[PDB]
């Protein structure tokens, strides 16, 4: 959880 | 809302946009959501009031597009929805708005995490940022207090805490903010949330994860002179979540 995946 | 950042659902993958259908094939947006494990979802109780049936209501996780369908997304029956038997309003404010859906696959299965389909961190007990820390909420919220149409693409906004002192105050909303529900503004009239926004995200990232810290419930217009915006406090209701989420 609060893992948030980076995408930019 | 009325931030200004369309994103998508990879910045805020725990995100739940929440249907209800009708006997004449269509579906049309009530609130949003967030993830907590995989079977549970987790609103505000003000959404599935006048329609109380869990039986017509769909759910969708992993979709950025309102009215349109976003590979890799999944279509949940709401097998069980119960709601906060202390929930209230009154003429201004809403005291305990907050709902758990339990949700089941089509096929017979929980939610399955992946990149988009993710879940949120819960607060810990009596833990939460200080008056300053700028949060941040999304959704397909109304873009005006006016406007009518809810945005085609989720959107996203920070905004500043406020404090007991502050919003407590005569020109804000005096005693009608409690101890159970977390006040939130910027500046003045430039940011804030709205109508079709409630049942989703105040997110504030602690201690390194970034946790549900609130939740969006009320306030008097969208983005007023000394008006902010009312979530609640996910803090006390801890209990209650982990009272339902295993047996009964
Ligand atoms: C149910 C949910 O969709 C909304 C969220 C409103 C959020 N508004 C702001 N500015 N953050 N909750 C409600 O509509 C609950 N009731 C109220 O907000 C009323 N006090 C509305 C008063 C008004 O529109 O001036």
């Amino acid at each position: 959880c609060g893992q948030k995946t980076l995408r930019p | 809302i009325i931030g200004g950042e369309f994103t998508t659902i990879e910045n805020q993958p725990w995100f739940a946009a929440i249907y209800r259908r009708h006997r004449g094939g269509s579906v049309t947006y009530v609130c949003g959501g967030s993830l907590m494990s995989p079977c549970w979802v987790i609103s505000a109780t003000h959404c599935f009031i006048d329609y109380p049936k869990k039986e017509d209501y769909i759910v969708y996780l992993g979709r950025s597009r309102l009215n349109s369908n976003t590979q890799g997304e999944m279509k949940f029956e709401v097998e069980n929805l119960i709601l906060h038997k202390d929930y209230s309003a009154d003429t201004l404010a809403h005291h305990n708005d907050i709902a758990l859906l339990k949700i089941r696959s089509k096929e017979g299965r929980c939610a399955q995490p992946s990149r988009t389909i993710q879940t949120i961190c819960l607060p810990s007990m009596y833990n939460d940022p200080q008056f300053g820390t700028s949060c941040e909420i999304t959704g397909f919220g109304k873009e005006n207090s006016t406007d009518y149409l809810y945005p085609e693409q989720l959107k996203m906004t920070v905004v500043k805490l406020i404090s007991h002192r502050e919003c407590q105050q005569p020109h804000y909303y005096g005693s009608e903010v409690t101890t159970k529900m977390l006040c939130a503004a910027d500046p003045q009239w430039k940011t804030d949330s709205c109508q079709g926004d409630s049942g989703g995200p105040l997110v504030c990232s602690l201690q390194g994860r970034m946790t549900l810290t609130g939740i969006v419930s009320w306030g008097r217009g969208c983005a007023l002179k000394d008006k902010p915006g009312v979530y609640t406090r996910v803090s006390h209701f801890l209990p209650w979540i982990r009272s339902h989420t295993k047996e009964e």
